[PDB]
């Protein structure tokens, strides 16, 4: 088994969502497919909060 | 391309519409040389 | 298989059974033989007094073949519609259709025959061959003009741009190449067909059917085209394979073993084509000359000799104290080629108009020095002579020889060398028919001129100025002067190490893009002897040097190898005088060549990419000027 | 299979009918429609090669987080049952079951993941290479070895301080193990250690065997022998019918003379007013943008002759001539060229009305520095130029005659009698051809030559006042490849009978045997094979003997052409083979080099030592 | 598929990660092993003491490799009769019989060997690879001297002819065999085999069967045949195909691209081996070469230094006006042969021979020209020096110096550079252990000899006489005088852009068979830049010029630069200055090339085949005289 | 293709009968050369 030999660290769990900045890799893939993959995992529609603009 | 004569029953070479969009990849090749060697062809 | 067809002639078989087989012919399978091929084609003729009968041989053909002539077949398919129009082979041919398959023993020879049995073999007589053949050709001879036509209107203007992409209005373009057409071009007389055929080649060019406004891509050569294109942050894949290519057969042409063996090689084997070299003996010293000989100058009491030539007629000669000539012997066959252009040779009572020069050979036991009195010359000949001519020149109240060209091929072979006492010696001098009175002329000999040598048999080799039969290639290394150089002969071991080590040279360069003082593939096993043998047991002070500092070392000495190569010959020579650095160099070449793995340096890389986005905005500019001028309606 | 697929429109069918083909798009395979194309085997093959070559690097890429899953090109083939070809005729005649098929956007995206991965390993792939050429890791021939802690010792020693290895020394052990089958790792967990190459076939084809050099080298020899006679084509060099100049001409070279110091009779594109006019005369030149120059000419001027002369360029230089008179002074003074043409032949002119249309074309300031010679003075470098292109002249009339001549000039009249040279020829002229499909013979254009013919023709003098357009100098550089093959191909020493020069052999013998005019003779076979072998020999060390007149044997044309056709049916019947002397000098530089390789490695082993056994 | 094979480390057949695949050994496979092998070659011993019992690897063969080694053999059997009469090798490898077809995973790492699982793929270990190398090799080793002998039967007389057939009588021709082959040739020893070696290889030879009659052609190798055959109106197709193939080589070799870029190009990048160069500095104009100093000239008071050298003796020499000297900065990397040979040097007052003439090297932070009093000179060191020679002189009452060859190298890296301001000068003049008198010497230096540089680097590149570390190659077009290119430096940019461009015109010569003033796919690219260009609004008169004087003058342009290579870089040359036109040219020769589909030029077609029609009747010829002078009984 | 006596032979050397006609269709061919490069092979 290719591992590292080591424990978890326990955490407790966050109330809210986190943030999350992604990086990128060189792989490549057409549009229409990554379109086609939004649309089976979307969870639309939905009716929001709004909030106030000024 | 052909020219001073325009023929349009089946590809008019004056008309609109064609498409002049050389490219890298696209390129344009023939068949320049083979392999023709003694050795290999027996 | 490859190989001819067999079948069995005895009952018996056996790996080594003696007789039992037979060559296959055409008598035994009547779908071969001329009478009974289909003539979709048109070639054998149709009156049963003109199909002869004449039983013919089998043979088989390859995979190898079958693909390339197939191949060949495409190369005709591009310009179906011309052939169409001249009305030249309706229906096109198709290899497969003229193979019998059968299944038989397969070999080049019987005993291979008889441990080999295939099926469904295909089987060609030579005639269909010759036949298909005939038509291709024929098929070829009648499209030189369209093609050559078809070419120029492909090559009139920018069609082709190294990376990205450009466009143009395609009215524009058809009026340019209106403008611009040749008047005899086939492109004027029929463009529809025209219109195809690059349709055909080309991608970029595109036509829509007016019936139904389509207009989409029909290229046939994508996937060629793909590998010829350059993907991003990399040149094209074949360039860089095709460069690594002909690096390795570079350093093949030029035998590393050869020119870094440390045991004797026979001359022929080391041997080179060589070239012409260019002397003054004058200027030349006699120390450093190891093929002149000079009469000592304390004898100041000239002779006048008389030699007769081939023919009978006498000639009168004057020596000295000074008179040089050049030792024949010890050396392969010669050439040389004497040139008197922009000399005067005037004297108080010497006129150097209508006067005779020319060479002759002495053959005498005596050596040359010890030459006093004239019947010590044994035996002597006028090989060839020029008569003289003078004209004005630059200087005033001087004259120059104008330009002559004398000849004389020393080959050995035409003596006899049996008796070893002897001497040949080649001499330059003015001939008279009458008595030339010593005081009239001063002058030693004419050999103040231009000498050519080339050498005329390039399967022997001489150092330093004496034949010798074997050479140690890892012994010249580190043991010339320039002084010895330039007075070497035109086919000394020298100048062929030279030329052998040039091809490693470019080599290296092809492959290598680094700056002043940076390591390299190729630079590493001039450091690792370096660094090895330092540590070595000697005599002087030992000095220790980092690993950066012999890094530099290497690098510099590799590049002043590159830049002039005969630095590998040149004693007290900085890096390149050891002998383990020439061999180490030479050995970790190949190895640095074959594991390559289709790569290029990161600053071609760079620079290709930016080249090509240079000339990309080039060929966009000159399209929109001509769109700008001809312009679509 | 090659070309497009295509679909029957129709149930009519046949091998020559109008319509019944339209192309295969992707709507055809169970929006967007494209193109597809015939994949062939070449291709297929080749690009799998190209991945594994990405996939010798694995633990490297699996560190590093990328390539997670390989490209695998023959997932994007579509088979399918169709009609294949590239025009719709071929298309028509054949048929054939699962062709595979692509479109374009697929291949593009498939060749830019090669090429992406390829970017990313570079670095890698250079260290790699450098660790391995850092110690000797290959010999030509037997085995040598070398304890490997030492080795790992050196490279740790010697390895550069940026080098990817530091970083990642088992990837890299693995790495250097599947190149090289040399380098073994022992596997702990069970003790056993074996070869782990992957590549074990071109081993094979690159390793000499006991006695025989490896076949590589051979094919790789007898095929650039063979490229190097196709390119000398030698049926052009053999004919014995005229072929047109375009087809015989190679590019030419620069030549350089020295005008006064020839001779007249043997250069014919010279022409020199006689001697014995005894007077001299001036006259007054207008150049291009009005200027007005003086000039004198005398007895004994030359001029070169423009008339059947290609399109050709001279530069002229006059470094270290004096032109230092009683009454002259070279310092500050003019020098240029002037062109003729008038109707009147040069050696008649005796007065200013014969002079013609005239124009300085070029011109230039002298400048005199001190020489090595006591109290004199040469002149620095100056380099003259003139491109004689004729077509700008008028060439419709044919009496018109055309001079070149360069000589000193002036604002002011020069007197006679303090300049007494004639002109400024007695200088270093470089000339160079400005046409590649025009060629002269001995001085003159020619529109087709005889290969046949220049053979055994030129006397030296007449060899050296070519001009460098000569359909000579085109000859000696066409057989000098052909000599360059023959080097190659042959090891024979002195009077070894070769089968390259057994064609000159059998001509010598039939030609013995003939009756012609003269005293007959007779020689056995052996005399034959040395003179052919001698004959043979000369021409290698000297392609410019066949030209030159009254050669031995290579004067002929027989023995040229026997010759010529000898090297093609010799270097066609060859099986992959090698010179006897050859072989045994290989096997013994070889032999040798691995001697050393071995004893290098005993020096690397004494120092940077090796623990001593434990127990 | 090539790589190594890969098993299951022993799951149910369900393998769902690469760390469940182990490599394949032959203890997996026994029949791979070395006791399984089938040993018909007598190769493997039959003892059993002496076969090791060992676990090997298996490796993947291709079918390249098995197609090449099945043809490898049958050049083996193209001689099968002479091998029997050795007793050598009696039954053929049949490289077939040695692998082993497995259903396996096929890869090189087990990531890329999971996915991918295929059915019966041949396997070989190494060992019985190496065996059935070596035993071809063994086999063509044995065969050196028959080969040799056949070749030399073969071409002592023409067997083969360009085109057509020709013939003469069989007996004619053994009878000039027998008289004219060598006694040591084997063809005398054993002729039969012989006979049907060249029967086999050569179909022309046809032996007539006593036993039956039937006489047939028997030769194995008529497809090759076929390929190299000329129909009778255009030339072979394999020539052809080569043709194409090498004028594409050149293109690729000389970078199109790098010679056409429009952005700065690296130096290494640009650079290639280089040549050197030869020059007389006191000949050459300081204006001109920019890489050259001296000293204000009437300057009436010279002065006199010493200097000593790395050995501590001292030397006196003298500084005048007139005295020239070299920038030793911003030159890169140089060697440096000065060689004073056929001149004088001589006066009444001083006579060179036993004189010394050295190299010196000054470093001072004053510029040359402001030096005197010898307390400007700074530090300074003699470099090398030599003793020069006297001997007679063509010119009466005058004498000549001897050769020397005076070298001295420069490598920027060892001097410090550590102040801007300083400057480097190098020098060469007479040197003498006593002070020369100013009246005696008055020769400013001795420059006036030949001076040959060379090179010590490959990627360094100047501009007329400084080095730039980037360079723009359409920016050197036209922009070089004459004048300014016979005093550049030997590592100039203009000479790299020449050789590159040379390539390019050598491959459109190669390729191209045009006449005067005819339009060739090569030469139009130049016409439509300018048609273009003349359209267009710059600044002064516009002449506007038809096709076929545009069509002329684009030919004239084309022949110009293949004739000389160097008008590129020439200025005010007349149209291949502008850089357009050389842009075009060089972009357009690629896709020239690129499109051409088997095809040759007309002229070269016509004038090969009346070639090859001329020596079949010389041929034919030469054979008429053999048959009649070798009678058949 | 040398002299050589002897009483019966299958194919008689020096005998009458046999056929000399060299052309450019037959042509001579051995075996020269082989694609062996190290890349291709594998």
């Amino acid at each position: 088994l290719g591992m590292r030999i080591s424990a978890l660290q326990s955490l407790s769990d966050t109330p809210s969502p986190v943030q999350w900045l992604p990086q990128y890799t060189i792989d490549q893939a057409a549009m229409d497919e990554g379109d086609l993959m939004v649309s089976r995992l979307t969870q639309l529609p939905l009716r929001p909060d709004y909030g106030n603009i000024w | 391309m052909g020219n001073a004569s325009s023929i349009v029953q089946t590809i008019n070479v004056t008309g609109d519409g064609n498409v002049f969009k050389p490219s890298a990849e696209t390129s344009s090749t023939a068949v320049p040389s083979l392999s023709l060697s003694p050795g290999m062809l027996n | 298989p490859g190989g001819v067809p067999w079948i069995a002639v005895g009952d018996e078989t056996s790996v080594t059974s003696p007789g039992a087989l037979r060559r296959m012919t055409s008598k035994d399978i009547p779908e071969t033989a001329i009478i009974n091929t289909d003539n979709s084609s048109g070639a054998v003729p149709s009156e049963s007094a003109l199909v002869p009968y004449i039983d013919e041989p089998l043979v088989v053909v390859t995979e190898h073949a079958i693909t390339n002539f197939t191949k060949a077949e495409m190369a005709l398919e591009f310009n179906r519609e011309f052939l169409d129009k001249m009305r030249v082979l309706s229906v096109s041919p198709k290899y497969s259709d003229l193979l019998t398959y059968v299944d038989c023993y397969v070999g080049v020879s019987a005993r291979q025959a008889l441990n080999n049995f295939q099926k469904q073999v295909p089987v060609i007589t030579p005639t269909r061959q010759t036949m298909y053949v005939d038509s291709i050709q024929a098929a070829l001879k009648a499209l030189e003009k369209w093609e050559i036509d078809l070419r120029v209107a492909q090559t009139l203007l920018p069609t082709n741009v190294p990376i990205g992409e450009v466009s143009c209005p395609m009215q524009s373009v058809v009026k340019l190449l209106d403008d611009q057409l040749p008047d005899d071009s086939l492109i004027r007389r029929y463009p529809k067909e025209a219109a195809v055929a690059l349709a055909k080649r080309n991608g970029g060019i595109q036509w829509m059917d007016v019936s139904e406004g389509t207009v989409m891509n029909e290229a046939v050569n994508a996937v060629a085209a793909s590998a010829l294109a350059p993907s991003a942050s990399a040149p094209p894949l074949e360039e860089k394979s095709k460069l690594t290519e002909q690096a390795m057969d570079l350093v093949t042409a030029a035998e590393p073993e050869i020119i870094a063996s440390l045991a004797p090689v026979p001359a022929p084997v080391f041997a080179i084509p060589p070239k012409p070299a260019d002397y003054n003996v004058r200027t030349l010293r006699i120390d450093e000359a190891t093929w002149l000989r000079m009469i000592p100058k304390s004898m100041n009491t000239p002779f006048q000799i008389q030699v007769t030539d081939n023919t009978g007629t006498n000639w009168h000669l004057n020596l000295r104290g000074g008179t040089r000539v050049v030792n024949l012997d010890q050396i392969a066959p010669m050439r040389f080629v004497l040139d008197l252009g922009g000399k005067s040779y005037k004297e108080t009572s010497w006129d150097p108009n209508g006067k005779k020069v020319g060479f002759i050979v002495f053959q005498s036991k005596i050596p040359f020095e010890l030459w006093t009195a004239a019947s010590q010359i044994g035996q002597a000949t006028v090989v060839n002579y020029v008569q003289l001519y003078a004209e004005d020149s630059s200087f005033t109240a001087q004259s120059i020889i104008a330009t002559t060209s004398l000849a004389y091929n020393y080959e050995p072979e035409q003596l006899n060398k049996t008796d070893p006492e002897m001497n040949y010696y080649l001499l330059a001098t003015f001939i008279d028919s009458a008595a030339i009175t010593p005081t009239n002329m001063t002058q030693p000999d004419v050999w103040d001129a231009l000498l050519t040598m080339s050498p005329l048999s390039a399967g022997e080799v001489t150092v330093k100025g004496a034949v010798v039969s074997e050479v140690v290639p890892a012994d010249l290394i580190g043991s010339y002067t320039p002084e010895s150089l330039n007075a070497s002969l035109p086919n000394d071991a020298a100048r062929c190490m030279i030329d052998r080590a040039s091809k490693i040279a470019e080599a290296i360069k092809i492959d290598d893009d680094a700056g002043p003082d940076e390591y390299s593939p190729n630079s590493v096993p001039i450091q690792g002897q370096l660094a090895i043998s330092q540590l070595e047991t000697g005599y002087g002070v030992r000095i220790f040097n980092p690993k950066g500092i012999l890094s530099k070392i290497a690098s510099r000495a590799m590049q002043a190898f590159i830049g002039d190569p005969s630095t590998i010959i040149t004693q007290a020579a900085p890096v390149l005088s050891d002998k383990n650095n020439w061999i180490a160099l030479a050995q970790g070449v190949k190895t640095s060549l074959r594991t390559k793995s289709l790569s290029a340096g990161v600053k071609t890389a760079v620079s290709k990419l930016s080249s090509s986005e240079s000339i990309q905005n080039w060929t966009q500019g000159f399209l929109d000027k001509v769109s700008a001028h001809f312009p679509a309606p």
